[PDB]
């Protein structure tokens, strides 16, 4: 449980693979009760980051390659930030002369964050 | 009788032009295919321009989305050196969206990769019939080297790779006798990325100068021989040669480590580099951040010594003109009767939507040069098309 | 963002017959590098989502051979050749063209 | 020296793609013929795509009625494997509206039926000259297998039929030697229909899997040898493999009797089936009521045992793409140096007015696959033409 205007944070872990193996982007993905999915942001193995604009003022997302772990922090959580939070992986690249995309192929189990007193 | 190549590479002093497709210039009215990347390979009777068509002709409506570089419609065909890639003289070779080909003295071997992204496989043609198949092993995009394979004492060799683009992959060296594969050995190389090599034989060792698509401004080298023992490392030169790079005075160079830069780390372009004793004839694009122009540099002791002393420079495109991939090949003894192998290189010039936003298609055109013991001058032998074409209107 | 809209909010269905779901985006999903970045995902009762189709046309690995995809530009479709009892769930489209990815509204599939 | 074929068929584990015409996709601006049905046949030097042109190019006003499948203008022409069926590479072989052709080790043989509906006759060309003529005997539409003939020890064999389409006909087995016919025997088969066979040699017998166009969901089998003794009956498999069919769990199968259906009784499609011991690699469309999508199924003991156990399945077109005929051939020892015959098959993809009502013409496009001992995955190698054409506007 999280109380309003606290800092939410979450831990996601990797195994079988390692972080910095396979060149995936690690993603956080949200789901409010009764609604459809939403996308929070991407980290690459080397720390370059993408954020959804609606949350970009609140967020901070980071890796620790020595722990095979990656992290979400969301400042000033409102009651409306109540959701199931999923973490995933997705391999893709757009620079090269042979692009690819293998969308969100593996999902972790969800965490039901409830933001209330 | 099988083609030897156990003979040294010729010393050369300048590179003279040999052929020029004029593909796009003729294709404005003639029936000419859309090509993303070409290459050249030489048999004992002739040299032939291979290319990966996109199954459609210029100015034809089926050329619309030809920026897309992998699809079930691409095919490898082959046209004799210098003739345009026209619809009626192109001999079909393979179905393929990434290939390699070379002549072993008896018959033409071609390797054509096909199948879906996550499950690709290669079919090894030999004289017009499929003799073997190699499937992915990491089950991401499988790739061959986009230029000829290297045949010696009747065995033909090539490098293939499976895995990420912007991160460490898996790379394997292959070996075939009369089509079918007889050996395969993986390159353990934890510091870098060997994607799109350009290979040539030299006194019994196959040498390859490749494409570092991760954390590097500098060319990886791979050297291997009869039974696939190898050495891996980097082109020591003090002069960087990939497309994204910082200027020559800022780079320091390394023989064993990938040297990265500001904004240069996740991109590159296919090149070549002929060793000449300890010096190297390294080809590179004039601009430091885009595929334009082309230079050939003879760097003294650049194969081993982090030197920056450029002894000779040629130019074959000036910086206002678009260029692209470049690769190596050699013209055998059976042709020239010299007691050594003559080094040659090709250069493609790309035109279309990746830079010229208004055109819908994307195609390229080839120019071919060969080494000459005399000194030779440079000039801008550009592609000379006048876009937009009549289907872009 | 690309606004995503998806036409049946619930689809009644019954084993053995074909079925279809479809999707439309407020800009064409044809990226400048030629590929068309649209996916479909399936969320079964009390589970995480699962990947079905990873570009307009391409099925993912391990997905049963019964699904099929089609479309280009703005309008895309998911086909089920025969529906079977394991297919109940909520189906979302997704697009991965722009820097914010957006999911569809979510077609429920209800057996009848 | 004549081409042997007294050698066993090769055991295969999956089929790898070999070529793809892209005929319609190139024919939009190129100069490409309209074709209804193609096929492939292999000599000792090369394999060639044969096809029955309709005397007119794509995207041209003389294609306004090509759905009409018999006329004086048709002609059999031949192009090397994988090159488009264009106007300037095609070598003329025979005036014909239904034909078969095969290389006997010395020269190409090609049988071209022509003449009016009620009075047709076949011309047997051999090395470019008419050696013999075979006239109708029931005086309705004379027919041949629209796919290669089978040559052994110098003799060449094929199956012809004369008589009704939705009712019992007359079928005959022929045997040439250097062009002219030496022998002829009639297939007595009161229970069924054998229209349009796909034949291949196998250890000195010729095996054909054919097309039941009357009261049957199931393939007929014909097996004959040197002096034309034969066995007739049906592909025992418990999996039906004609186009009109009931689903696999409703069908029961028979080795000797035509198993008909609800609405499936008077129509069909040309197809193939390689025996592999007692199992069969049977090809069939994906849909059970229309020519769309293609599968290849290895059925265990399917050749003899009414079994339904599919051990392997491959797909080469997905169900949203139109398909068509299909047929067997084999690549000889003279090419592969294997001590066994490599099995291969072709698939045609029809486009135009029989299903796409708005276009005026009707043409088809060829894909060719060959068997490989490795496992090989599938994909949708479809035809990719953005119809309608400019002549349709
Ligand atoms: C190939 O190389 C060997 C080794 O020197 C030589 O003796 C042989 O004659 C060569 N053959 C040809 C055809 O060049
Ligand atoms: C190319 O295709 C796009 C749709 O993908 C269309 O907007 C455009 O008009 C087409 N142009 C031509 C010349 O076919
Ligand atoms: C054909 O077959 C016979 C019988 O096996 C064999 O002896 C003969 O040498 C063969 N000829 C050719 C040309 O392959
Ligand atoms: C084809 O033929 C019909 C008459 O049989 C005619 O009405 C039509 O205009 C013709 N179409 C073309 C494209 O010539
Ligand atoms: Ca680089
Ligand atoms: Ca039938």
């Amino acid at each position: 449980l999280v109380k309003p205007s606290e800092t939410l944070s979450l831990t996601c872990s990797v195994s079988g693979e390692s972080i910095s193996s396979g060149g995936y982007y690690w993603t956080w993905i949200r789901q409010h009760p009764g609604k459809g999915l939403e996308w929070i942001g991407n980290i690459f193995d080397t720390g370059s980051t993408h954020y959804s604009p609606s949350l970009k003022t609140r967020l901070t997302i980071s890796i620790d390659t020595s722990k095979n772990q990656f992290y979400l922090r969301l400042n000033s959580a409102t009651a409306a930030d109540t959701a199931v939070y999923y973490c995933a992986r997705v391999g893709y690249s757009l620079e090269t002369d042979r692009p690819y995309y293998f969308g969100l192929d593996v999902w972790g189990q969800g965490t039901t964050v409830t933001v209330s007193s | 009788e099988f083609l030897n190549n156990t003979e040294p590479l010729c010393n050369v002093s300048g590179f003279a032009i040999v052929s020029k497709d004029n593909g796009i210039r003729i294709g404005s009215r003639g029936h000419v295919f859309v090509i993303r990347e070409p290459f050249v390979a030489c048999g004992p009777t002739e040299c032939r321009t291979f290319f990966l068509t996109q199954g459609a002709l210029l100015n034809d409506k089926h050329s619309n989305n030809t920026v897309k570089d992998r699809s079930p419609y691409r095919a490898l065909m082959s046209v004799p050196l210098g003739s345009s890639p026209n619809a009626y003289q192109a001999k079909f070779e393979s179905v393929a969206w990434s290939a390699t080909a070379c002549h072993d003295g008896k018959k033409w071997l071609a390797v054509g990769i096909s199948g879906a992204d996550d499950d690709a496989y290669a079919v090894i043609h030999y004289g017009g019939m499929p003799t073997d198949v190699v499937r992915s092993w990491r089950k991401q995009i499988l790739r061959t080297q986009e230029s000829s394979c290297v045949c010696m004492n009747g065995n033909c060799y090539w490098v293939m790779t499976d895995g990420p683009a912007n991160s460490q992959a898996s790379y394997k060296i292959f070996k075939s006798h009369e089509g079918m594969v007889t050996n395969e050995r993986e390159v353990s190389f934890q510091g870098g990325h060997i994607e799109e090599c350009s290979c040539y034989p030299n006194l019994g060792k196959v040498e390859c100068v490749c494409r570092d698509n991760w954390n590097g401004m500098n060319r990886p080298i791979l050297i291997f021989d009869e039974d696939l023992d190898y050495e891996v490392g980097y082109l020591c030169a003090g002069i960087p040669t990939d497309t994204p790079r910082v200027q020559d005075s800022s780079f320091t160079g390394s023989c064993t480590n990938a040297v990265g830069g500001s904004g240069t780390n996740n991109y590159g372009v296919k090149g070549f580099g002929f060793r000449q004793g300890n010096s190297v004839w390294a080809g590179r694009t004039v601009s430091i951040s885009s595929r334009s122009g082309f230079e050939i540099l003879l760097i003294e002791d650049g194969w081993i010594r982090t030197s920056k002393t450029i002894v000779k420079k040629v130019e074959v495109l000036n910086n206002k003109n678009w260029s692209g991939y470049s690769g190596a090949f050699t013209i055998p003894i059976t042709m020239t009767s010299k007691q050594c192998l003559v080094p040659c290189f090709w250069l493609e010039m790309i035109r279309g939507k990746p830079e010229e936003r208004t055109s819908i298609w994307t195609s390229s055109s080839s120019t071919v040069f060969c080494g000459v013991s005399s000194e030779v001058p440079g000039w801008s032998w550009d592609d000379g098309a006048i876009l937009p074409f009549d289907i872009d209107k | 963002d690309i606004v995503m809209t998806q036409s049946p909010l619930s689809l009644p269905v019954t084993p053995g017959e074909p079925a279809s779901i479809s999707c439309r985006s407020s800009q064409s999903l044809l990226h400048s590098n030629g590929y068309t970045y649209l996916d479909w995902y399936l969320q079964k009762p009390g589970q995480s989502p699962q990947l079905l189709i990873y570009l307009a046309s391409n099925r993912a690995s391990g997905v049963p051979d019964r699904f099929s995809g089609s479309g280009s530009g703005t309008y895309f479709t998911l086909k089920i050749s025969r529906v079977e009892a394991e297919d109940v769930g909520v189906y979302y489209c997704m697009q991965a063209v722009q820097t914010p990815w957006t999911f569809g509204q979510g077609t429920k599939v209800e057996i009848k």
